[PDB]
């Protein structure tokens, strides 16, 4: 007591979710035509880095992208022409994430040093400079996303997420419910809700203004390593070292479909959706990333390379292309 | 902050030799390409030379070749222009301009205060006429003309616009004939076809009276248009 | 003149051609396409493979054209450069192999100091040094190889004997050090490496030594040549085909690259 | 071909590439070491001998060392352990004396086994440090043996027990072609740098010999 | 104690959600996907022209 009250609450909430759903989602949507076999081809190969690369992010122009690698450098690429725009030397080489501001004026990186650095791209002196050193966290940084030109959300090893005010430099909100190291997060296109996955094998949606968890999703056997929203901001999918991918509905509070195959036994390092949401992409520990139809749940396609190991991938805003990175220090643009 | 100061000029008898220098402070000089631009005592602007960021690429104008040379010393933060066998018409006004070229850059953004000198095919840029009467608070348009179409296969139409208020150095207004420079009122707006170009001014005020120029950057040599000035009827 | 097996000889030569070129181009592709191979010492392999490609693609066809009917069909042009360029290519191969061995040795002993001086600049310096010493060897002065007694002895010795002796010394030293550091498992390797060290120093001798032995023979002392001279000449050509295999097979790293390229 | 602006941009990109490659070459010379202790082990003593990750770099006999000790990281090491996969060697320290505190030897041994058998990170030799000799010396001449290890079946003092626990650590090493260098530290010596240097040069020689190699 | 009270207070908040029917939620997802299937190029390959990555 009163620990039994909590399990009773879990019981009625689970039974209510079971009652509120019947589909299955086993025979539904069989009417719509399968998209068939999708072929992808490498179009460019960006080969500047000298060590494992750990994260990448697209700009809003859908032409520039930034990549972060363990050799302690940041690169801004011109994906159209494979030219390097800027090279940024990091203070601490143990970087684990990066993010591109929507306005295109700022870029952020962070990692195993517990602090998040903000870099200014448009200066009078024609060079990049540090603007802030957001240092409130205790565990290592895991992910960063720009809310706007002066608001950034972060996740760390403190089993918590934070919301900052870049000009002020003070944590203006905190989220403290995961009870386990959190690994990733993504922002809804509404730009008012976000979700985060943790090593506790559960996912929780947050309210930016309220600062309190609203819905908790579970039923996933191991760690969670990647999340991304549905294009309309009404769903999201999760990766894992469980070798299984799954998606949830916010208004239904249940799993909808699972993406697993017998041959694949390895973790999942990143996920992303297509512009229409028809194609789900995911990277794996077995050196190649598979492409999954959103709802028919089949491995529609696959991508050759890399040597090892697909650790980060993303899709442009216009959906024109897709990019992947890996521990072999190469980036490939697939179209 | 960012500022370029230059003084190496003076009265020189014809056929002499001279060196010009502008000192760079307040910005990463080693990462910029530099130009020299000459202005005749009456009017007009014409490009002279250019040295790349790493001093690995140099270009000259036609009359410049063989007599003038350009050099930089990045650790010392100085630009050098050497005069030899100066002619009679070389007497004019000079400027050194910074410029940096990457995707989405704004070259020719900042100009120096200039220094004066006294002594004793190509793309054609057309502006006409040289004067249009206006009043404060009403619209006005200026048009410039070229020979070849400026629209490259990329989709970038390389046209630039500059304004030089009397008694001071020119400054950048529009780059690639569709963008707007930093620290510029938004009333300015540039547009044009592949060979014909114009401007628009809304709510014109007494600060905007001066002379305007059009420049193209499609291919060396860089060529300027004529000068068109505004009056306050 | 044969008229009956000339087809057999030309087929043998073509097979040698394809084998050599395929092996060496595979080496070049593997070294440049694989990140793990981005080490300054592999430029030696690159240059050696390039020399092998050059000799195989152009020196050998003219040798086959010679003595297949018995007369150098072309005029004076171009015997006086065909011979010299053949000599240059083969000597460059030999000195590349010697330099590779010397680099190993300096790596395996006095590891730190040399570790320090392994910049790609020095590697390129050594490569151009090898090429220019080969050039100065081959520069002076019916088409048949040189016979000037004084010149022949000096080139043959300075092109084969010294590099062979250096190989013997350095690889014996290696073997000694590896055996000394040896003392499940460990005894299993001991048998493993010795074989793969005997291969390196074995193939090199059994191919270039016979010809170089007989070529300098009959040149100054007693002169008893035979028909086997063609066999020795051929063997000296042929070993360059296997030359990349010996230096690349013992590297999964290399090997892994080969497996990826193959499959 | 391509216009003047693109020519200048390509020149800038080539300059960036050259600078980056040169910086990488200059960086590849130094040697990287992971410091990985447990609790009250004398890792702090080793560091002093010389909130997140702490990098200490020093030079010894014209060789540059970079030593990382992830002590403040309280998160799960299964995540983020892969960062130090391309490292020359790891430095492990235990003690010897304390083994009745809960035990200490069992926890250190299981942690050592866990990091000695990893999916990646498997072919990196380990330098082992047994510090605080004098305390372990006194703990036996006063409170033998016990030992927390049963079936020890040996004498009382001293090299008997020392070598026994040492050999216990060199146990549980599945792989060949990977060595464990061990040492005894009195918490007052001044040549641990020398033994680290010797182990590092031995690892360098082993790696060199490794390609043809010709293990 | 306080942690348990916090947890139960948090679980008080899950009672308000409606929820909606899974069948109609999946119908909404498939309807949106069908509506927007026209524009994404990775689904429907685009001509060799107008492709920035030739
Ligand atoms: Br190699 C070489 C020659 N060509 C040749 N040998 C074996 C196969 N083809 C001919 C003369 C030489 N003299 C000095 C040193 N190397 C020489």
């Amino acid at each position: 007591q009163l620990r039994q009250e909590a399990e009773q609450l879990k019981n009625q909430i689970r039974d209510a979710r079971k009652a509120c759903a019947d589909a299955t989602l086993s025979q539904i949507t069989n009417n719509i035509d399968p998209v068939g076999r999708i072929q992808m081809r490498t179009r460019r190969t960006l080969r500047g880095h000298l060590a494992k690369i750990y994260a990448m992010h697209w700009g809003t122009d859908s032409r520039l992208l930034v990549s972060a690698s363990q050799d302690g450098k940041l690169i801004i690429w011109d994906s159209y022409t494979t030219n390097k725009v800027h090279a940024i030397p990091l203070r601490s080489s143990w970087v684990m994430t990066c993010a591109y501001a929507p306005s295109g004026n700022y870029v952020a990186c962070g990692g195993l040093d517990n602090i998040c650095s903000i870099y200014n791209l448009k200066t009078r002196e024609g060079n990049v400079r540090v603007s802030r050193e957001l240092a409130g966290h205790t565990g290592y940084l895991s992910c960063c996303r720009f809310l706007d030109d002066n608001q950034i959300v972060t996740s760390s090893g403190d089993t918590t997420c934070a919301l900052w005010d870049i000009e002020t430099g003070q944590q203006t909100t905190t989220f403290t419910g995961h009870t386990g190291d959190v690994m990733s997060l993504s922002l809804a296109p509404d730009t008012r809700l976000f979700v985060s996955g943790a090593c506790d094998a559960s996912a929780k949606l947050w309210d930016v203004r309220e600062g309190m968890c609203r819905q908790t999703f579970t039923g996933h056997e191991s760690d969670i390593n990647a999340i991304c929203f549905f294009p309309n901001g009404n769903a999201f999918a999760t990766g894992s070292d469980d070798a299984t991918c799954r998606l949830f509905d916010l208004r239904a509070d249940q799993e909808l479909m699972t993406y697993s195959h017998d041959n694949i036994i390895c973790g999942i390092t990143s996920v992303s959706f297509s512009k229409s949401g028809r194609l789900l992409l995911a990277g794996y520990d077995d050196f190649n990333c598979n492409v999954w139809d959103a709802l028919k749940a089949d491995r529609a396609g696959v991508l050759a390379g890399h040597d090892n190991r697909v650790s980060c991938l993303g899709v442009t805003d216009d959906g024109m292309a897709v990019a992947t990175g890996s521990w072999d220090s190469f980036l490939k643009i697939w179209n | 902050d960012v500022q370029l100061v230059e003084s190496g000029g003076g009265l020189v008898q014809p056929g002499g030799s001279r060196k010009l220098s502008c000192s760079a402070s307040g910005f990463a000089f080693s990462s910029f390409g530099m130009h020299w631009v000459r202005q005749a005592p009456e009017k007009g602007l014409e490009w002279v030379a250019y040295i790349s960021s790493g001093s690995g690429t140099i270009y000259y104008a036609d009359t410049v070749k063989g007599r003038f040379t350009i050099s930089r010393d990045d650790p010392k933060n100085t630009l050098f222009l050497q005069m030899t066998s100066l002619r009679s018409e070389d007497t004019a006004m000079y400027y050194c301009v910074r410029s940096i070229y990457y995707y989405g850059s704004s070259p020719f953004d900042f100009w120096g205060q200039g220094t004066t000198l006294t002594v004793s095919s190509d793309i054609v840029m057309t502006q006409a006429t040289s004067s249009v009467p206006v009043t404060p608070g009403e619209s006005v348009s200026i048009s410039c003309r070229s020979s070849k179409s400026l629209l490259h296969s990329n989709g970038n139409t390389y046209l630039y616009w500059f304004l030089q208020r009397p008694g001071q150095s020119p400054q950048l207004l529009i780059y690639r004939m569709s963008n707007l420079a930093s620290g510029v009122p938004d009333r300015f707006s540039g547009s044009g076809s592949g060979t014909a170009f114009t401007l628009t001014i809304s709510r014109l005020e007494a600060e905007d009276v001066g002379v305007y120029y059009c420049m193209q950057h499609l291919e060396y040599p860089l060529t300027f248009g004529a000068g068109t000035k505004l009056e306050l009827k | 003149y044969s008229l009956q097996v000339t087809l057999t000889l030309v087929c043998l030569a073509g097979l040698l051609m394809l084998l050599t070129v395929f092996g060496n181009v595979l080496v070049i592709i593997a070294v440049f396409t694989s990140r793990a191979l981005k080490a300054p010492q592999n430029l030696f392999l690159v240059s050696l493979a390039s020399a092998d490609i050059l000799v195989a693609t152009l020196v050998i066809p003219f040798s086959l054209a010679n003595e297949v009917m018995g007369y150098w069909y072309f005029g004076k042009a171009w015997c006086e450069i065909y011979l010299a360029l053949d000599v240059l290519f083969c000597t460059s191969s030999i000195v590349h192999l010697c330099a590779i061995s010397l680099d190993r040795y300096w790596s395996i002993t006095q590891a730190i100091e040399y570790n320090l001086k392994r910049t790609p600049r020095r590697i390129k310096a050594i490569i151009i040094t090898v090429w220019v010493i080969s050039a100065v060897i081959s520069f002076p002065p019916r088409c048949e190889i040189n016979d000037q007694k004084w010149y022949v002895i000096s080139s043959c010795i300075g092109s084969f004997f010294a590099p062979c002796l250096i190989m013997i010394l350095v690889y014996v030293r290696i073997y000694q050090i590896a055996k000394r550091r040896t003392r499940r498992g460990r005894q299993n390797r001991e048998k493993r490496f010795t074989f793969v060290l005997a291969v390196v120093i074995g193939v090199f001798v059994v191919c270039w030594f016979p010809f170089f032995f007989t070529y300098t023979l009959t040149a100054v002392g007693c002169s008893v040549p035979r028909t086997l001279f063609k066999f020795f000449f051929w063997f000296g050509y042929c070993n360059s085909s296997l030359n990349p295999v010996i230096y690349t097979i013992f590297n999964h790293d290399f090997r892994r690259a080969f497996k990826k390229i193959l499959c | 071909t391509l216009s003047a602006e693109e020519r200048a941009a390509l020149e800038r990109s080539k300059a960036i590439e050259k600078n980056l490659k040169e910086d990488g070459i200059s960086a590849a010379k130094d040697v990287k070491l992971l410091l990985l202790g447990a609790g009250e082990s004398g890792k702090s003593t080793i560091v002093k001998q010389m909130t997140g990750i702490v990098e200490t770099h020093f030079t010894f006999k014209n060789l540059h060392f970079r030593l990382f000790d992830v002590g403040g990281q309280r998160s799960e090491r299964k995540k983020w352990i892969h960062c130090f996969e391309d490292v020359t060697a790891i430095i492990f320290c235990v003690a010897l004396s304390g083994y009745d505190q809960v035990n200490r030897m069992h926890e250190s041994l299981m942690l050592f086994d866990s990091i000695c058998n990893n999916k990646f990170f498997i072919d990196t030799s380990i330098i082992l440090f047994l510090n605080k000799k004098d305390l372990f010396g006194e703990k036996i001449k006063k409170s033998p043996l016990t030992i927390c290890f049963p079936e020890y079946t040996g004498p009382n003092t001293y090299e008997d027990a020392a070598a026994y626990i040492q050999a216990q650590f060199e146990s549980k090493n599945r792989s060949p072609n990977k060595e464990i260098y061990c040492h005894m530290t009195c918490a007052t010596d001044t040549n641990n740098i020398q033994v680290v240097f010797d182990a590092v040069t031995d690892i360098i020689i082993a790696n060199n010999l490794r390609g043809c190699g010709l293990y | 104690i306080a942690q348990a009270r916090k947890l139960v207070e948090q679980l008080k908040m899950e009672a308000n959600i409606d929820r909606i029917k899974v069948s109609k939620a999946a119908a909404d997802l498939m309807a949106y996907c069908e509506a927007h299937a026209k524009e994404d190029p990775l689904l429907t390959p685009v001509p060799a022209s107008e492709n920035p990555f030739r």
